[PDB]
């Protein structure tokens, strides 16, 4: 009796903001080992008893207070409270060591330590008749902040702070994380759906009078701040819910309008409101799917609509075409990686869009094949290559062959060309040569870069030779004009033999000697000369001045002819010439239409004589030019070409196949000749099977007997 | 009247050990070949080009095909045949 | 087994079978003690006869490395590397490709092998004798570098060393190889090497031995300044004299690149490039003109000045003013260049500068005469890429400038005609033509074109039957604008628009009647065929029912559906009456049926239509189709969408006012949806006002079961019947105000039955409040002095024990005083000094009077008020002191040009506490959206936010929170005051120890501080900053004060935590600089621990504390080019060894 009423006097004064000496600590503790030496059971019910009674009083202080007065209150009270139930703890460590732990083990039930019994004493005294006040109060206060107000965060904190603590078991009476049972029933479930109304409300407000560009700065501001808020003064184990319940809340729901506004950001570029878009979006899950479609659709119609607007021109303007093809590939290879930062997702859109209307396009749709565009693509390549910058459009001319299906064309096409440019000395420079060659390097296998630099071997062969026959003149009788000659292999080039030729007496001389010489240095060798792609000069004595002129040797025989009469019949120039008819005309009409061969139809009959007195403006005259039918003709041939090469190419693919897999099916005789043949055209069915029955008509392979649709190699 | 002053002429070797004939057959290069001669026309008959080896030799497309069946020695020379023109 | 037959079968003789053996090989590639085998069988399969065989296994190289002991990756590349030094050139060529292959295959950050293939890498191309193998190695070195520049750190001296001497070789193609592998080594080379090939290149150029090295050195230093960029800005100071000293040798070749390095340097290195604009801009200027045989290959010289001219435009914002001083003349006067290219770069530079320039807008006002002068001459030319950079560029100038192009239509109608019927022109011309045609339509006055539509109709009308679609389109979206502006419904204008009606209809109506054109046309067709209705329709003669029924037509198909919607709502609002009718009955149903085709727009655009027809053709009206729209408009309303809903109630209050006859069909599911709509949680905005104005508009029309006591019962029967929202009281108090204002003569009987059930102790709290709310509602427009017991039965509902209904009294009490301000507001004022217990709810009431009464109506009771509040300012109880600032922060706005001074004015003579009042009153009057009292606060707020020096502790933290708001809200009214108010901000920071205080009691410590509102004031003003102004605080200073907030309370902890998280984001070089005082608060904070003696509170505490820290450490390390760094890598190990660290690290991954 005497005791409790010193232990009493005492803790009262723990329970004020004063400060008390050490000395009076430990008499406390003193006065409570001696009161302690079961019979605990008083002791620790005058503990429970003054707790209750301090509660019960100290609240009739805070029960008609509100808004921001009862936060301040709860905190000050609650941290004080919590300091001195630490004190108490501390001074009653004697009890709860050793009664407590002995109740606990012989199976008490309402017996705790003196710090949890305080939390208890406090949950069930002054947080339960205030929770519903102190939750309303902050929740109040969130929405205050969330208008544009700046409060006191350290309010939110300590509410939140005594709502978690205020959690324990309180029976288990061990645990090794945080307990969130009142935190989660009385405060986060009521923030959450606070959260949930205010933002459907805020984000219908807006988008009802606002574009969506504004909008989403808006979206991306909110959830910084509500990072901002969950940061500071709130529990760690909400993030995740508020970012979900936000970003749902304020995305997942417009998700229609954001793909309405895509296509309209698209048609006007906006690159920076693309971007906002693709951050925004990126967030929910399987959201980009919808975008990625949208864009591959309109990189295809924009690719489309470019190059239909070009016209008819396109089909004879290689440059023009891939320049279109270019900037469109260019432009938006420049918004993927700009705006959408370089997702694999994009960029595969991009490439199946670009691979969709590089084949197939109005320009195809003209010449009613596919094949077009590898030979405008081959042409725009001759055109830069023949008589700084260069790399770059080499390089970008080599990004779109990668995209074109069939690249035999595209081969067949340079191949010859390059054979043009080589036989006649008209190109830029040689360094750009090789550049193409190692990107076809690159790109292509290696038997296409061998065939071509064999060529390139044999014109090396034709350099050394020809100085060494300049040699052998010097030390011989010489020659009355300037000679140069080029011998290629007959296998390595795609140049035919010539027509019927009567070589003018003014040339034999050097064909005897070169042929002479030849013969003397290889034997087993014969020559075979080609008169239409020959070209000399001519030097005329009998105009106004005098005039050099360059001309093919065919004009060169068709006007040497010329010198012994003023006039002549093209049914005898034929003879003099012998040359047929169809080339004779051609080179006819070009001659006339220089105006220096006057006399539009040419028939047998009509006469033709040497026009003598006007000249030409400048001293240098080229008359060679090419024919128009010419260029078509060549293409139809080389495009024929193209499919007997596929067909014999099939027919080679199917005999290794059967040499190596003795017996094999119908189906995957196809798919294995399509996946060996993939890399450089797609071929059809239907000629896959012309193929099997051709061979089959060979004796190479044969259909077993029974188990039909099944081949069989033979040998 | 008019002078020759310079040319540029172009020309190509091929071997001249077969006389414009097929090695393999005795017949000429740009006519039909024998076993495609004695059939009348076909599928087969449509191609019978001129196919050239890396060795700069000539033969009729079947003619070639049908010797490298057994055998894969160029009949005119000891080395591989490998085709490269049709 | 198979493996043994593929490699018996790869030596065969027989070329299918070595094809077939490989191929499959290759495929099985997608065995150990045989490795050896298939590496060497691959390897001599390199050298065979066949080409294809020679491709399979260079292909074959790839997945063979990937799958094989690397051991033997080792002899493969020694004879790759062996053979390509061969003296075969199929060998060398083949070897090369197959070292390619192997070095992409290889996986990035295969050291050993990269340091293989350098060490003969550096010996071939030392060699100076066999050029193709250099030309090789430099390409193979390139790829190495290219992917795997990170490894094989040590070597860069070597290849450094191997490749300064090759840029001086004969051949051209080695120094431009030895340039590419330079670049692609400094995009990942290390610091010392970098100065070293810059101090090489600066010397080679000082000595200048030849005219040939001196293009390629300046060729390396461009490809050098593109490649890397911001690690060469140090050494302008040094570089840009050279070049400019050789920009002035007379060679075509060298002054291009000089101006080509100009360019790169402008674009790649903006901030050392500030104090050298002015002399690139000089050089471009004097080298625009270089041509030395015209009079009036240089071509290429004035190309790249142009380049340069428009990098330099294109990325300086700033510079504006200057540009349009002396550059702008000089593009002008440049627009007559002989040659095409040229003139295509200067259209495009000047285009750069007007799109820069979205005053600029006056001085090129100013200068438009000049570039309309110069754009006449060559509107006039053969060209079309001339002609179409000239539209170009008038569509631009026009977008920039509306109205710029006033005073010359008449000198550039003519040219725009001449282009668009020119035979020798092409769709792209025509396009651009009749864009530009369009744009300056739409942005002018329609005044200035009526003497020039007798020439822009007939070239216009020849467009539209283009065969080619898109030019048809244009050209019907050109004569829309043309209509618009031959006929304004907006304007008297006096033209005469008779002649060229039949000619629009005609040209319109065949594309309109097509059935085969593409959807572009037909939806450009029909919106043109709308709006010449709906324009000039009344001189129409027997084609509009045609028209319309053809309009009927449209409206079935899919692909034209909404287009005609639109285009028939245009029509039916118009001045001009056109008769719809005919259309109408067979019209409505459709779009009834539009209704449910699950599309928000098509929902919109019929109920908009329907709206317009109901309202505009109500003598044709049916009850078959009225019913037909009614039955579709209960899944309508909804609270998941709110705009369908008040588009649906609009057309309701449409209905009731125009056909009131048709409203006993609403009696089932429409006004129940409204009724649940009501009570809704989420009605604000429009949707509360069409509801209250359908309410209104339903109650005078007079239907049965639809009188004043239906509704109102219909509104409160769930209230007194048995509610878990508060907003749901509010809005069913706001729509029983509506009906009751709707019909005033049954007003007192409701309102004294209100009485009544407030009155009554029977009744329950749910309709105390209903009750309160509604009375306040009432009150508000009607004059409420006739009940006498009104003020006193709202006093003694003012003391109650629920904090709802007391909220409730003080709002009504509030809002009652609005109806009659000189008979109330009296009351409440005495009645706060009167009676002392209840002041809080009366001042609430109080304010929501100030807030929520009209101007002219407070004006003579602004004196009484403001007295009343300066008296009660000095309270000693808080909470009351907060009302009554509020109170005078929201007076301050009714008239703020009188008592804004006066508030000022206490701030030098006064108590402490009514400075600080002041103050917080200040923060009030600052919104979003912009108000009449800126342009006081902008000059006015200084005075205030100079309290921040001041003795007293709490009005710093009044004056700090007052600039976090000004900061947060309304930024432009502090930014000018920044370099004033930054010192006073960052010196609130400090710790300040004098205000600490510590409380003992035995062994356990407590700290109290009388300093933390103020600091923790501080941070929160220095994040709003950092969102709001980052571009006019110093962001070193700022950083001093972060590093000195990280060792702070727990709080203040989390906010630096915060505010370093953001900041590795914006502004990443500041930080970097600053990493290593950074990191040492992290790691303390880190690798502390707690005393044993301690509840499981602080250990859990400490937990998120560290959770917090390492996440800001997590985005410290995420920063470019961090990890290179000693405290850095440091913590790095150090997390890794330590098990608690590491954790924790993955705690938060
Ligand atoms: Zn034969
Ligand atoms: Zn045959
Ligand atoms: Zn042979």
């Amino acid at each position: 009796d005497q005791i409790w009423d010193d232990l009493r006097a005492g803790i009262q004064q723990v329970y004020t903001r004063q400060s008390m000496a050490k000395s009076r600590y430990m008499e406390l503790y003193t006065h409570v080992y001696n009161y302690c030496t079961f019979v605990g059971l008083e002791l620790y019910k005058r503990l429970k008893e003054f707790l209750k009674n301090y509660l019960t009083n100290l609240l009739k202080d805070g029960e008609d207070l509100m808004d921001e007065s009862v936060l301040k209150f709860y905190t000050q009270q609650w941290e004080d409270y919590r300091f001195s139930s630490k004190v108490l703890n501390g001074i009653c460590a004697y009890l709860n060591r050793h009664w407590v732990r002995r109740e606990c083990d012989e199976g008490r039930k309402g017996i705790y330590e003196i710090y949890s019994l305080a939390l208890v004493t406090w949950r069930d005294c002054l947080f339960r008749p205030l929770n519903k006040q102190v939750t309303n109060a902050v929740l109040k206060l969130i929405e205050k902040e969330r208008n544009g107000e700046t409060i006191n965060t350290r309010l939110i904190s300590g509410v939140v702070q005594s709502y978690v603590e205020l959690g324990l078991n309180e029976d288990d009476a061990f645990a090794k994380g945080p307990t969130l049972t009142v935190y989660k029933e009385s405060f986060e479930s009521q923030f959450l759906a606070d959260t949930e109304r205010f933002y459907t409300r805020e984000s219908t407000e807006f988008l009802q009078q606002n574009p969506v560009t504004e909008y989403m700065k808006k979206a991306e501001a909110r959830l910084l701040e509500e990072q901002r808020r969950v940061q500071v003064y709130l529990h760690e184990s909400t993030q995740d819910e508020l970012a979900r319940k936000c970003e749902q809340v304020l995305i997942e729901k417009h998700l229609e309008i954001f793909h309405t506004e895509f296509q309209n950001l698209l048609d006007a570029d906006k690159n920076e409101d693309l971007g906002r878009m693709y951050n925004l979006v990126s967030r929910i899950q399987d959201g980009l799917g919808e975008l990625k479609k949208l864009l591959e659709t309109h990189i295809h119609n924009q690719g489309l609509a470019a190059i239909e607007k070009c016209g008819e021109a396109a089909l004879n303007d290689p440059k023009m075409y891939v320049q279109t093809v270019l900037d469109v590939h260019k432009k938006y290879n420049a918004l993927v990686m700009s705006a959408f930062n370089n997702d694999a997702g994009f960029v595969a859109a991009l490439d199946k869009a670009c691979g969709r209307f590089i084949n197939n396009n109005a320009v195809t749709k003209m010449a009613q094949s596919s094949s077009k565009s590898p030979e405008l693509l081959a042409r725009y390549c001759d055109s830069l290559l023949k008589k700084a910058e260069l790399e770059d459009t080499l390089n970008q001319v080599m990004v779109v062959f990668k995209y074109i299906e069939d690249k035999d064309v595209f081969q067949k096409f340079y191949a010859k060309m390059l054979a043009k440019r080589l036989v006649h000395q008209n190109s830029a420079s040689d360094d750009a040569e090789a550049s193409m060659i190692s990107k076809l390097k690159q790109a292509c296998g290696f038997e296409y870069t061998s065939k071509l630099q064999r060529m390139f071997q044999d014109i090396g062969v034709s350099k050394d030779l020809n100085e060494q026959f300049k040699k052998h003149l010097t030390n011989s009788e010489p020659l009355d004009l300037d000679f140069s000659i080029q011998v290629l292999s007959s296998g390595s080039w795609p140049f035919q033999q010539s027509c019927t030729f009567a070589l003018p007496s003014e040339l034999e001389r050097s064909y005897q000697r070169f042929t002479a010489f030849y013969a003397s240095r290889h034997s087993g060798r014969k020559l075979t000369w080609l008169y239409q792609l020959s070209k000399g000069e001519l030097v005329t004595n009998c105009f106004k001045n005098r005039y050099t002129l360059q001309a093919s040797t065919f004009q060169m025989a068709i006007l040497l002819q010329y010198n012994t009469e003023d006039a002549y019949t093209v049914q005898q120039l034929t003879d003099s010439t012998q040359i047929k008819m169809d080339i004779l005309a051609q080179v006819l009409q070009i001659l006339l239409k220089s105006k220096l061969l006057v006399l539009v139809e040419l028939k047998p009959d009509t006469l033709i004589k040497l026009y003598l007195g006007y000249k030409n403006k400048k001293l240098r005259v080229n008359i060679n030019v090419p024919m128009k039918t010419e260029q078509k003709q060549e293409q139809e041939t080389t495009h024929k070409n193209i499919e007997e090469d596929r067909k014999l190419l099939i027919q080679a693919a199917i005999v290794r196949i059967m040499k190596m897999r003795k017996v094999l099916k119908h189906q995957q005789l196809l798919g294995e000749v399509l996946t060996q043949l993939s890399s450089r055209f797609k071929p059809r069915v239907p000629v896959i099977k012309k193929c099997i029955d051709i061979l089959i008509e060979k004796e190479y392979l044969e259909r077993v007997d029974g188990e039909k649709d099944t081949y069989s190699y033979l040998a | 009247r008019f002078e020759v002053k310079k040319w540029n002429a172009v020309a190509l070797w091929a071997w001249d050990i077969v006389v414009d004939n097929c090695a393999i057959c005795r017949n000429h290069i740009m006519d039909l070949c024998i076993e495609c001669q004695a059939n009348q026309a076909s599928a087969t008959s449509e191609e019978c080009t001129v196919a050239w080896g890396v060795c700069n030799h000539a033969f009729h497309f079947h003619c070639i095909s049908r010797w490298l069946k057994t055998r894969q020695v160029c009949p005119l020379d000891n080395r591989e045949w490998e085709f490269q023109k049709y | 087994y198979h493996i043994s037959n593929l490699l018996e079968k790869m030596t065969s003789s027989d070329k299918d079978f070595r094809f077939m053996a490989t191929n499959d090989l290759m495929t099985e590639l997608q065995d150990d003690d045989s490795e050896r085998k298939v590496v060497k069988m691959i390897l001599k399969l390199l050298e065979d006869k066949n080409g294809e065989v020679q491709n399979l296994a260079v292909k074959c190289l790839g997945p063979l490395v990937s799958k094989v002991k690397e051991y033997q990756v080792e002899t493969i590349v020694d004879t790759l590397c062996t053979n390509m030094l061969s003296d075969k050139e199929q060998l060398r060529d083949i070897s090369s490709i197959g070292l390619k292959t192997v070095i992409g295959e290889l996986p990035p950050a295969a050291a050993n092998v990269c340091k293989k293939i350098t060490g003969r890498l550096t010996s071939a191309i030392a060699k100076q004798e066999d050029v193709s193998v250099q030309l090789e190695a430099l390409d193979i070195m390139a790829d190495m570098l290219s992917r795997q520049g990170g490894l094989l750190v040590n070597f860069h001296p070597s290849i450094l060393t191997c490749l300064l001497p090759q840029l001086t070789s004969p051949r051209l193609a080695v120094r431009k190889r030895t340039i590419i592998a330079l670049g692609h080594l400094v995009m990942s080379c290390g610091n010392i090497v970098f100065v070293d090939l810059i101090e090489h290149l600066l010397s080679e150029l000082s000595k200048n031995d030849s005219m040939s090295t001196t293009r390629t050195y300046i060729q390396c230093i461009a490809a050098i300044s593109r490649q890397a960029g911001h690690r060469i800005g140090e050494y302008l100071e040094k570089i840009i004299p050279l070049v400019v000293k050789f920009c002035n040798v007379d060679d075509d070749e060298l002054r291009e690149y000089c101006i080509q390095a100009f360019e790169s340097f402008v674009r790649r290195c903006p901030k050392e490039v500030y104090p050298h604009v002015s002399t690139i801009i000089n050089i471009c200027l004097k080298y625009l003109t270089y041509d030395p045989n015209y009079n009036y290959m240089s071509w290429k010289v004035r190309r790249a000045a142009a380049k340069c001219l428009d990098a330099v435009v294109s990325t300086r914002h700033e510079m504006l003013p200057e540009f349009y001083k002396t550059v702008s003349p000089a593009l002008i006067s440049r627009f007559k260049e002989r040659e095409e290219n040229v003139k295509a770069d200067v259209f495009h530079a000047y285009l750069s500068l007007l799109k820069q320039t979205r005053t600029p807008l006056t001085m090129l006002q100013s200068q438009v005469p000049n570039i309309v002068k110069a754009l006449h001459k060559q509107m006039k030319e053969k060209s079309v890429k001339t002609r179409q950079c000239c539209f170009n560029m008038l569509t631009e100038l026009v977008n920039v400038l509306p109205g710029a192009l006033t005073q010359h239509i008449p000198v550039l109608v003519p040219g725009i005609i001449f282009s668009l019927n020119d035979k020798s022109s092409s769709s792209n011309l025509k396009i651009d033509a009749l864009s530009c045609l369009y744009v300056i339509l739409c942005n002018h006055s329609p005044q200035v074109f009526h003497p020039h539509v007798q020439a822009l109709v007939p070239p216009v009308v020849a467009c539209v039957g283009d065969p080619f679609y898109k030019i048809t389109s244009e050209a019907l979206l050109v004569t829309q604008q043309l209509v618009k502006v031959i006929r304004p419904l907006d304007q008297p204008s006096s033209f005469d628009a008779t002649p060229y009606i039949k000619d629009l209809f005609t040209c319109t109506i065949k594309r309109l009647k097509a059935a085969d054109i593409d959807q572009e046309v037909k939806e450009r067709a029909i919106s043109c065929m709308g709006q010449i209705i709906c324009n000039l329709g009344d001189n129409l003669g027997s084609d509009l029912p045609n028209t319309l029924q053809i309009f009927l037509e449209r409206l079935k198909n899919e692909i034209t559906r909404l287009t005609t919607v639109k285009a028939l709502t245009l029509i039916a609002g118009s001045p001009l009456k056109i008769d719809l009718r005919p259309v109408l009955g067979e019209g409505v149903p459709i779009l009834a049926s539009f209704l449910r085709k699950n599309q928000r727009a098509l929902k919109l655009g019929t109920l908009s239509a329907l709206d317009i027809l109901i309202k505009n053709y109500s003598d044709s009206l049916t009850a078959a189709m009225i019913d037909a729209v009614l039955d579709e408009l209960p899944p309508l309303i909804s609270e998941s969408d709110m705009h369908v809903s008040q588009m649906a109630i609009s057309f309701l209050t449409t209905l009731a006012k125009v056909y009131p006859s048709s409203l006993s069909k609403i009696s089932g599911s429409i006004l129940n949806e409204l009724i649940g709509l009501v009570r809704s949680p989420l009605l604000q905005g429009g949707a509360l006002s069409a509801m209250l104005d359908f309410f209104q508009a339903l109650v005078v029309t007079g239907t049965n079961n639809l009188g004043y006591m239906d509704l109102l019962r219909m509104l409160t029967g769930p209230v007194y019947s048995q509610l878990t929202h508060k907003q749901s009281y509010y809005s069913i108090a706001k729509c029983v105000a509506a009906l009751t204002r709707a019909c005033p003569k049954e007003g007192p009987a409701v309102v004294g039955q209100f009485i009544q059930d407030v009155k009554n102790s029977r009744s329950t709290d749910s309709i105390r409040l209903l009750a309160l709310l509604s009375l306040g509602e009432v009150g508000h427009h009607i004059d409420l002095s006739g009940q006498l017991e009104l003020k006193s039965v709202i006093l003694e509902a003012f003391s109650s024990p629920s904090e709802e209904v007391k909220s409730a009294a003080s709002y009504a009490l509030g809002s009652i005083s609005v109806g009659n301000l000189p008979e109330y507001l009296p009351f409440v004022l005495q009645e706060i000094t009167s009676q002392p217990k209840r002041q809080y709810l009366l001042l609430h009431s109080l304010k929501e009077i100030i807030s929520s009464a009209s101007v002219v109506g407070l004006k003579p009771y602004v004196e009484n008020i403001w007295a009343l509040l300066l008296k009660h300012c000095e309270c000693a109880e808080e909470g009351t002191r907060n009302v009554v600032v509020e109170c005078l922060g929201k007076l301050t706005l009714i008239d703020p040009e009188t008592l804004l001074p006066r508030l000022k004015g206490y701030l030098i003579s006064g108590s402490s506490y009514a400075r600080s009042s002041v103050v917080t009153a200040v923060k009030f009057t600052i919104s979003d959206h912009p108000q009449p009292i800126d342009p006081l606060l902008k000059n006015c707020i200084g005075d205030f936010l100079k309290t921040l020096e001041d003795p007293d502790l709490n009005v710093r933290r009044v004056a700090l929170v007052t600039f976090n708001s000004a900061a947060h809200n309304k930024p432009s009214l502090i930014r000018d005051l920044l370099d004033t108010v930054l010192p006073h901000l960052y010196n609130e920071t400090k710790v300040r120890k004098e205000l600490i205080r510590e409380v003992e009691m035995g062994p356990f410590k407590h700290t109290v501080d009388d300093g933390l509102d103020i600091r923790k004031a501080a941070f929160e003003c220095m994040y709003t900053l950092l969102d709001s102004c980052l571009d006019r605080l110093d962001i070193f200073e700022f950083l001093n004060h972060v590093e000195d907030g990280l060792k702070d309370h727990y709080d203040i902890k989390m906010l630096t935590f915060l505010m370093l998280v953001r900041l590795s984001t914006l502004c990443p070089s500041a930080v970097l600089q600053r990493l290593d005082r950074l990191v040492e608060p992290l790691r303390a904070t880190c690798t502390t621990k707690v005393k044993a003696n301690s509840v499981k509170q602080e250990f859990e505490k400490q937990d998120e504390l560290k959770r917090s820290a390492m996440r800001a450490v997590a985005a410290l390390l995420t920063i470019p080019e961090a990890e290179k760094s000693p405290l850095m890598s440091e913590f790095q190990s150090q997390i890794s060894s330590n098990p608690e660290l590491a954790a924790i690290f993955e705690s938060i991954q």
